[PDB]
């Protein structure tokens, strides 16, 4: 028999849909008690080969020993699901995104920011020890949740499948100019996490979105090929300039890991 | 149905090409890329695939496809890898061979540059 069945479709409880688009179906649900959400994928040409596949790489996603990474609670294989989906918890302020930048209601403070810097940098910490490394996670903005309390989680949902296109990528922003131009296994994949965790930092001091006036596609040839970089903002204190100087080397080998910049964040907070 | 546009009435067949000049440029000189000739310059499947990622709203890592192809055969590589993006964004098939784009045979290129522009047109 198979080491996990994976959650029953059937039931899960389909409040409310929240999105969709190319990669799939946002809902809001209830499964087992726990307010969840919902990602049922759309996949073109599915197969039993990438089925056998989605089945092997979700449970690496159930990530329940760290309070900076949001787990998968699992998923539905398909079949005998109708397609394969994915469950978490329901966050109830939404990803770091649109906290930041879709926040109608109040913006956070300086004192939250290096907070949520704090608690991402622990969490990604905590993924880089992880043997080996969970493929396909892109850190940015969107796949950063905000939960009840205000803690910032790295979503393990918002990973890429090994069946979903790697030639589309649609948040180049954060992405590490040596990560538009080569494979993931040319490539120092946690030191192309820090240059994310670096835009994450300009974001949190601008309250801009990174590029915003560009298409993803101008953003990652003019990153790629033409130099472009976020400009250093003005009017910040010379160790937030520094730290987000160091964060965003051009060599990728001299950015500091994340355990080390975690000590220079706790020191940062005001508690 | 499009082969009617192509070769009975040369001067839409024109104004069809004319058409596809304006829609590729709108989204290639953001790149700083112009076209001004659909015989050959989507042949070695680079504008092609640059354009799918503009019309879809992606950026395609460069370790995707040959960025400067350096043979027939990357060349067709190219067109066939476009063409997947095509059916990502929910294009039928498309009816040429990708050798026919990189032969530079005009009808199969304006066909599939015709077939992009029928779902683009309002892409800003
Ligand atoms: C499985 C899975 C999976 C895969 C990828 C992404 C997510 N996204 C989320 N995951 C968890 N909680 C979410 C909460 C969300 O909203 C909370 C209310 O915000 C004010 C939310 O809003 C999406 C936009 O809705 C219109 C997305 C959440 C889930």
């Amino acid at each position: 028999m198979n080491k996990h069945s994976g959650i029953d479709f059937k039931q899960l409880n389909f409040l409310t849909k929240l999105n969709e688009n190319h990669s799939g179906e946002l809902w809001k649900g209830r499964w087992q008690g726990n307010d969840i959400v919902v990602k049922v994928l759309k996949v073109r040409d599915w197969s039993t080969r990438k089925s056998r596949d989605f089945n092997e790489e979700c449970p690496r996603l159930r990530i329940f020993s760290h309070p900076n990474v949001l787990p998968v609670l699992g998923a539905c294989q398909s079949p005998p699901a109708p397609h394969p989906t994915l469950i978490t918890h329901w966050m109830p302020y939404g990803s770091l995104y649109n906290v930041l930048h879709e926040g109608t209601n109040f913006v956070v403070d300086q004192s939250q920011a290096v907070k949520f810097a704090l608690d991402m940098a622990r969490g990604m910490a905590f993924l880089h020890t992880l043997e080996p490394l969970i493929p396909r996670h892109a850190l940015n903005s969107r796949s950063v949740m905000i939960d009840e309390d205000m803690t910032a989680r790295i979503s393990m949902a918002d990973v890429k499948f090994s069946f979903q296109s790697p030639g589309r990528m649609y948040a180049p922003a954060w992405v590490a100019p040596e990560a538009l131009q080569k494979k993931p296994e040319d490539t120092n994949r946690r030191s192309a996490d820090m240059w994310s965790f670096a835009v994450l930092l300009w974001e949190l001091v601008t309250r801009e979105v990174p590029f915003a006036d560009l298409s993803n596609m101008e953003i990652g040839m003019k990153v790629a090929l033409e130099g472009l970089r976020p400009t250093i903002p003005p009017g910040i204190s010379p160790h937030v300039s520094k730290l987000m100087k160091i964060c965003m080397n051009e060599d990728p080998a001299k950015r500091p890991k994340f355990d080390m910049i975690v000590p220079i964040l706790e020191k940062m907070q005001d508690k | 149905a499009f082969d009617t546009l192509f070769d009975h009435a040369p001067d839409k067949l024109n104004v069809v090409k004319k058409t596809l000049i304006t829609f590729v440029n709108k989204h290639l000189n953001k790149l700083n890329l112009e076209v001004t000739e659909l015989e050959t310059q989507f042949a070695d499947g680079v504008y092609l695939v640059l354009l799918m990622g503009l019309l879809e709203g992606y950026f395609v890592p460069l370790h995707s496809f040959f960025l400067t192809p350096d043979s027939f055969e990357q060349k067709v590589l190219n067109v066939s890898f476009a063409f997947e993006l095509m059916q990502d964004g929910g294009l039928e098939k498309p009816k040429p061979r990708p050798e026919d784009i990189v032969n530079c045979d005009l009808k199969s290129t304006l066909r599939v540059l015709y077939n992009l522009f029928t779902k683009y047109r309002n892409v800003e």
